[PDB]
C-alpha cells in the first residue's frame, strides 16, 4: 500500500462572520462557523475540473488549456456544477452549510487573507494524501523497506 | 542405520513453494553477480572472493584447514583479502553481503530439492 502525495494551492471564499481562522488546520478540524448557506462565488470565468476528494471537493477553473483558478471545497460544501461544464464570473460555484470542516485526510500550511466587507479569500497550500494499492505477485519481489519515505519514479518491486 | 537416517535428515526440512523457488533463484544470483561486481572493484579474481564467502560462511578455519594438505594458505592468501575486500565505501560493501547471502541461499536450495 503506497500512500502518495499530492500539493496544491487554492483558494477560497467564505465570510468573516464565519472564518475560524487559522494559519493551520489539522484534517478535520473545524473551519468557518458561518451563519446561513453561503454561495460559493466564483471570482472567475473559464470551465470546471470537479475531483471528488473524500469528504471534500476541488474545482479547477481553466480557459482552453491553462489554469485560470484552483477552489478548494471543505466537507459538506457543496458542489453546485458538473466537472467540465462552462461557468462564469459570480457564477453560484458551491454551497457551504453551517460548519464545513477541513477534510479528514487533508492539512492546511501557510494560510492567507484577504477580507472584504461581512466576506473574507483565504488562500490555503493544501497537501494530502491518495493512497493506492499494488497486488504483487510470485514473479515479483519487494524491494524497499517497510514504511520506507519513496522518490519519484522509485522501483518498489 | 544410516539408510532410514538420510531419509529422515532430508525429511526435516520441507520443501519449496514456486514462490520461494523463484526467489531462491534470484537472490542466489543476485549474490553471484555481486562476486562479478566485486572482482571489479578490487581488481581480483571470480573465484578467489567467491571462496573466500565461503571462508567466512561455510565455517572457521575448519574449511581451509583439510582440502586435502594442499588448496590455498589460509592465513596468506585469504586473510590479506578478506580485510583488502574490508576497506572499501558504502557503494561496494553491500555488494558483500549479497554475496554471503547470495552464495548462503544456494545451500537452502540444495536442501530443498534433496
Amino acid at each position: 500500500r503506497v500512500d502518495y502525495l499530492r500539493k496544491e494551492r487554492a483558494a477560497l471564499r467564505i465570510p468573516l462572520s464565519a472564518w475560524v481562522e487559522k494559519e493551520a488546520y489539522r484534517p478535520g478540524e473545524v473551519l468557518a462557523e458561518l451563519s446561513e448557506p453561503y454561495l460559493f462565488r466564483a471570482e472567475e470565468s473559464g470551465v470546471v475540473e470537479l475531483k471528488d476528494l473524500a469528504e471534500g471537493h476541488l474545482i479547477y477553473l481553466r480557459q482552453e488549456e491553462e489554469v485560470v483558478a484552483r477552489y478548494f471545497l471543505p466537507a459538506g460544501m457543496t458542489p453546485l456544477v458538473v466537472e467540465g461544464e462552462i461557468v462564469e464570473v459570480g457564477q453560484p460555484l458551491a454551497e457551504g452549510k453551517g460548519l464545513l470542516r477541513l477534510p479528514r485526510h487533508m492539512t492546511a500550511k501557510e494560510v492567507e487573507a484577504e477580507e472584504e466587507g461581512d466576506s473574507v479569500h483565504l488562500t490555503l497550500f493544501l497537501e494530502w494524501t491518495e493512497p493506492k494499492d499494488y497486488k504483487v505477485a510470485p514473479h515479483m519481489n519487494v524491494i524497499v523497506p517497510e514504511g520506507a519515505k519513496v522518490q519519484a519514479g522509485e522501483k518498489i518491486v | 542405520d544410516p539408510v532410514r537416517q538420510y531419509l529422515h535428515e532430508i525429511g526435516q526440512v520441507p520443501l519449496l513453494t514456486l514462490e520461494e523457488e523463484i526467489d531462491l533463484a534470484r537472490k542466489v544470483e543476485e549474490g553471484m553477480e555481486a562476486i562479478k561486481k566485486l572482482s571489479e572493484a578490487t581488481g581480483l579474481d571470480q573465484e578467489l572472493i567467491r571462496e573466500v564467502v565461503r571462508a567466512k560462511i561455510l565455517g572457521t578455519a575448519r574449511i581451509q584447514k583439510i582440502p586435502g594438505l594442499k588448496e590455498k594458505p589460509d592465513p596468506k592468501t585469504v586473510e590479506e583479502v578478506d580485510g583488502k575486500l574490508k576497506s572499501l565505501p558504502k557503494e561496494l560493501k553491500r555488494y558483500l553481503h549479497i554475496a554471503r547471502e547470495g552464495e548462503a541461499a544456494r545451500q537452502h536450495l540444495i536442501e530443498a530439492n534433496l
